[PDB]
RNA sequence: AUAUAUACAAAAUCGAGAGGA
């Protein structure tokens, strides 16, 4: 999911950066750090809104910098467990299909993906389908999906998907 | 184990590989194919780059089982002059195609027949299970027929249905059937005018106003009568964009007026600068499709996949031409809504469905034909290098080295059969180099070696090769490349083989043996995907599918392969050589490696071609897929001609005139032309049915010599290889005007710079101005480097004019 | 421990405020707008490409008012935070696939109340 | 139509005594 939260942060500001036109370095700082990553507690940091209070700039004794305190606001996207989300199939295999749900990476075991369909390598473009092909899961495709589980990995959450229940799949 | 019964069945290796196995034809089966293989496989492309020989060919593959090779050389008469051996391949893959379309069409056959039943149990397919499935000719009307079903019926699946995007479903909800059908001239026709561009089918007016059949359905989902048009409008689209054939007619329409605009991204109008590949095409307005020429457009894609460009492809009206039919005349006032509606369906059909997926089919068709001619190039590439003739075994010595700053020569001398014979390290400097040349010709006169061989590395081969000249005047010398010997040096069999030896003796051993026969050597480094694909075929290689380029690569190995033929007994006594019969056919990794162990096993040489099925286990299949193409220097065995026509070869040898038949034949043809072709062929008639002429002429062909080697002969390579080479970059790549970091080096008149390729770089005196005037410093300070643009080339020599103004700079 | 079904967040999102992807669309394409232009700017993460085109490929309103009043809409009734956004992210079509979708919905309307209510939600979806 | 090098900190503890300011 998607969701607009409020966070914390730290930045030293080198003393070359004294000077008028300081304040918008530390906002460029706060860019450059904190947008672009991903951490398991907040989930995917898509992007930093606004941000609110500059704290009071604490030169620290010996060694220049100066160290402010931030607050601000940030778009995150965290999945959970039990949650239903749209995805798109990049591409299958044998053991499954990986979808992305956005930024994050998902994928849907052979066992998670109903028993009806099979994996048919041969075909044009290699799918999962049923004998008779009534539904039909390929690349490009657009289904809905269970997040049964997700797992952190180097600050990189990916989930683990499942087509169980109704209503879910080939979209 | 897989492998096991593959090792054990009776069919070529390479056919169980095959995902969709290979099942007999029936003959109606095989006609239809071979009509589609014809025009699909010979059906001119989107961008500028018998069937009864396909028939017969398809039969042989897929009844008989034999190999595309045993095709092309053993049933010539059959295919030939229409098919060679590349078409034969061709086929052969398109004959995967087929099936994969022959399947999916019977998936649709079903799926369709159990909605028929339910609809029988409970619109409706009456012709479109016969017009339209039977008549799917390809995967992409497949899915319009497909998908157009699944728009209709894909409701019902007698786990839940998984609601659909469109928004049709919401509007199927609400009876807005009622008005798409109320909007005139059902689908179909539409489709039919536009099949047509005139108006075939008119329309249907009604006595009314849309909105007042508005107020009928406008309820709930839809409250405001509008909202319940606009939902009737969006019907109209999607059963418009999904009627397959207004896809027909639309996706031939792009095809052929189909123009391609491109631009630069923010980061492209940067970085794309005259050097850049996409430098050409960073503009691009309505080039037409039909203009893209070989590798173009993977190059086009690629740029955008980097993000640094951005494209679209479109017609641009065809709208206009296509409202004028689904259209009334009168002025009603009343039409005129009905017409207004009508027209902006279509717009929503054309905008929205219609134009981006047929974009998207048609960019995928022609980036597709990109990435095969790529593949073609990479193999035409090998094909060259494989098609080169031994050299006129021989003891080859082969020399090797690198930048030399400081690193020695090492060369080997590699006996006839391959084997390394003995090695020699070659290492206030003119006496250094005094010493080496005298101990290179005491080794040169002590082991006469037929064929010294020289590297290509970079100028220094020249060099080289002068001083080894030099020395053997006083038996040939000859430049090499250099491209396959660092992948054996790097590859791990490099280090098997020769445990002790440094890498560059490693090179020296590949360099001798590759110019001894080349496609042994290549065969034996080039030993799984991941080493082939290291040499550099061409330059996007890495782009195209990896498995479709490690196809084309194995057929021409297959091909030169088989024509080489391969002598199984050296490959057992020198196991250097085992690589090849992988590539034999009706033979495999699995099937060869099996035949190599048998014969270890039994410690015994193949003594004839029948010993094979006679010692070891093989098939009738394979023997005769194979068996041709086994050399075993019984004397008919060493020859090309098939055991299944010994007996025409005997009967051809006492028409000579069997022992001394034979061996007098072989001594010498006493009368080539004893034979008369046609009354060999008129007996096979009756003797041996077919018309098998082609086949004696090969037979006679082959008595002439066992084996005659069909390899081009060996040229030292033309100076233009030599410049490519040495310098190792293409006529492509010394764009005249290119920019090039050169190194100034000295006045020798001139102002000599040194490029870091290897190559010399000669700013003429005009820029300089300098004859017998002052030394050009002043213009420039001797020792650094600077970037300058070519002006003029001397590849026979290695220099390269260059440009001091920032004129021609710019 | 965090559990969508059974409708279990970690405390940070309690106070976190949530989104459609619509709403993400359009604010991401406002930071392309601030991107492309304000040039000597770091280029836009390929974290926040796929992002981009995700919520473009699924974003079910192409209005900026109609996300407001189809958020709005889904304000005055009592929901979560968390179900309003699945629901008009999903845009369920009958009540028995919202509750499939959403568990957490489980009991707490009538069907035929949450009927309605999902037909507002489409009859505000914008076609596109 | 030429031109040779590159490795890293070695040396301890306890006790006593004698001195220095």
């Amino acid at each position: 999911m998607f969701y607009h939260i409020s966070l914390e942060h730290e930045i030293l500001l080198h003393p070359r950066y004294f000077g008028p036109n300081l304040l918008n370095t530390v906002k460029q700082k706060l860019f450059t750090e904190v947008e672009g990553t991903c951490t398991g507690k907040y989930g995917f940091v898509i992007a930093v809104t606004t941000i609110d209070n500059i704290g009071a700039g604490v030169i620290q004794p010996g060694r220049g910098f100066v160290l402010y305190p931030v607050k601000y606001k940030a778009i995150v996207f965290r999945p959970f467990k039990g949650e239903v989300v749209d995805a798109v199939v990049t591409q299958v295999n044998k053991v499954g299909l990986f979808t992305e749900i956005g930024p994050m990476s998902c994928f849907i075991s052979r066992h998670s993906i109903p028993s009806e369909m099979e994996f048919d390598p041969n075909s044009n473009p290699p799918c999962y389908k049923t004998m008779d092909e009534d539904i039909v899961i390929q690349q490009d495709d657009e289904i809905r999906l269970k997040i049964v589980g997700t797992r952190v990995d180097k600050n990189d959450i990916f989930a683990i998907g499942s087509l169980m229940d109704d209503y879910l799949g080939l979209v | 184990d897989q492998d096991n019964e593959i090792r054990a069945t009776d069919l070529p290796e390479r056919f169980q590989l095959r995902s969709i196995p290979v099942k007999g034809a029936e003959d109606d089966e095989l006609e239809e194919e071979a009509d589609w293989i014809y025009r699909n496989a010979f059906a001119t492309p989107t961008i500028s780059l018998t069937i009864q020989k396909i028939k017969e060919a398809l039969g042989f593959m897929r009844n008989q089982h034999f190999e595309v090779p045993f095709i092309a050389f053993y049933r010539k008469e059959y295919v030939e002059p229409e098919l060679h051996i590349n078409d034969l391949w061709r086929v052969w893959q398109w004959d995967e195609k087929w099936t994969q379309l022959r399947i999916r069409k019977e998936n649709l056959t079903r799926l369709f027949e159990k909605m028929q039943a339910y609809q029988y149990e409970q619109r409706a397919l009456d012709t479109t299970d016969m017009e339209r499935l039977k008549d799917v000719q390809s995967m992409d009307e497949l899915k319009d027929v497909y998908n157009h079903f699944l728009l209709y019926y894909g409701r019902d699946i007698p786990l839940k249905q998984a609601s659909r995007r469109d928004m049709y479903t919401i509007c199927q909800s609400a009876g807005l059937d009622g008005l798409a059908k109320k909007f005139g001239l059902t689908p179909e026709q539409f489709g039919e005018n536009l099949r047509d561009s005139y108006q075939r089918h008119e329309t249907e007016q009604f006595p009314a106003e849309p909105l007042e059949l508005a107020k009928d359905y406008v309820c709930s989902q839809f409250p405001t009568p509008e909202a319940v048009l606009e939902g009737a409008r969006y019907m109209v689209a999607l059963q418009i964009a999904r009627e397959p054939l207004v896809r027909q007619v639309l996706r031939q329409t792009f095809q052929e007026r189909a123009k391609l605009n491109i631009t630069p991204t923010k980061k492209g109008r940067k970085d794309v600068d005259e050097a850049h590949y996409a430098y050409s095409f960073k503009y691009l307005k309505n080039k037409p499709v039909k203009e893209l020429r070989d590798d173009q457009f993977l190059k086009i894609c690629l740029a955008e996949d980097e993000g640094l460009l951005t494209t679209d492809i479109s017609i641009d009206t065809y709208f206009e031409e296509i409202k004028q039919f689904y259209y009334r005349d009168e002025f009603s006032h009343q039409v005129q809504e009905w017409n207004r509606q009508r027209t902006m369906a279509i717009e929503r059909a054309l905008q929205q469905f219609l134009y981006v997926q047929m974009a998207k089919e048609l960019k995928n068709k022609l980036l597709a034909e990109a990435k095969e001619y790529v593949i073609k190039a990479c193999s035409r590439k090998l094909y060259n290098w494989l098609r080169v003739a031994p050299y006129r075994g021989i003891r080859v010595l082969g020399i090797a080295f690198s930048s030399a700053r400081d690193h020695p020569v090492f060369c080997a001398l590699v006996n006839g059969e391959g084997e390394v014979t003995d090695f020699l390290r070659l290492p206030e400097e003119r006496e250094k180099k005094a010493q080496d040349i005298e101990t290179l010709k005491k080794f040169l006169l002590n082991k006469k070696p037929h064929v010294v061989t020289v590297a290509g590395e970079n100028r220094d081969a020249q060099m080289l090769i002068e001083d080894v000249k030099r020395i053997v005047h006083e038996i040939g010398v000859e430049l090499v490349d250099n491209e396959l010997a660092i992948l054996y040096m790097n590859s791990k069999k490099s280090e098997a083989e020769f445990r002790d030896y440094p890498p560059v003796l490693r090179q020296a051993v590949s360099l001798a043996r590759r110019i001894q026969d080349p496609l042994i050597e290549f065969a034996q480094v080039c030993s799984s995907d991941e080493d082939i694909l290291c040499l550099k075929f061409h330059p996007l290689q890495e782009h195209v599918v990896k498995e479709e380029l490690l196809n084309a690569l194995y057929c021409e190995f297959i091909n030169r392969v088989n024509e080489v033929g391969v002598d199984v007994n050296r490959a057992i006594a020198h196991p250097y050589s085992q690589a090849l019969i992988q590539y034999v056919c009706g033979l495999g990794p699995r099937k060869g490696t099996h035949l190599l162990k048998i014969l270890k096993q039994n410690n015994t040489r193949l003594e004839s071609r029948t010993q094979l099925v006679t010692m070891c286990h093989m098939g009738p299949k394979v023997f005769m897929n194979c068996a041709g193409f086994l050399k075993i220097d019984e004397v008919l065995d060493g020859s090309r001609v098939h055991p299944e026509t010994y007996e025409w070869a005997r009967k051809m040898a006492v028409d000579a005139l069997p022992a001394g038949a034979l061996e007098e034949i072989l001594e010498n043809p006493e009368r080539l032309k004893d034979l008369d072709l046609d009354a060999f062929a008129e007996e096979l008639e009756r003797q041996g049915y077919g018309d098998k002429h082609i086949t004696l002429y090969d037979i006679r062909a082959e008595l002439s010599c066992r084996y005659k080697d069909l390899r081009t002969a060996y040229r030292s390579p033309n100076t233009e290889e030599i410049f490519n080479m040495l310098t190792k970059e293409t006529p492509e790549t010394f764009y005249i005007g290119k920019l090039i970091i050169c190194n100034v080096t000295g006045i020798a008149i001139g102002v000599k710079t040194r490029l870091d390729n290897g190559v010399t770089g000669f700013i003429p005196t005009k820029f300089l101005s300098d004859k017998v005037v002052k030394r050009p410093e002043e213009r420039v300070k001797v020792g650094m480097t600077v970037h300058c643009r070519i002006m003029k080339i001397d590849i026979e020599k290695f220099s390269a004019d260059l440009t001091c103004r920032t004129s021609d700079l710019m | 421990e965090e559990d969508a079904s059974q409708l279990i967040f970690p405390k940070e999102f309690e106070t976190a405020e949530t989104l459609l992807n619509s709403e993400v669309h359009m604010l991401l394409e406002h930071r392309k707008q601030q991107n492309e232009s304000a040039e000597d700017e770091q280029e836009l993460s390929e974290v926040f490409m796929k992002t981009l085109n995700y919520t473009a490929r699924f974003s079910r309103f192409k209005n900026r008012e109609t996300i407001a009043s189809v958020r709005s809409l889904l304000l005055q009734k009592k929901l979560h935070k968390f179900e309003l956004a699945c629901l008009a992210n999903l845009c369920p079509e009958t009540a028995e696939e919202s509750k499939a979708l959403i568990p957490s919905l489980e009991g707490r309307f009538e069907d035929e109340e949450l009927q309605q209510i999902l037909d507002d939600i489409q009859t505000k979806r914008s076609f596109q």
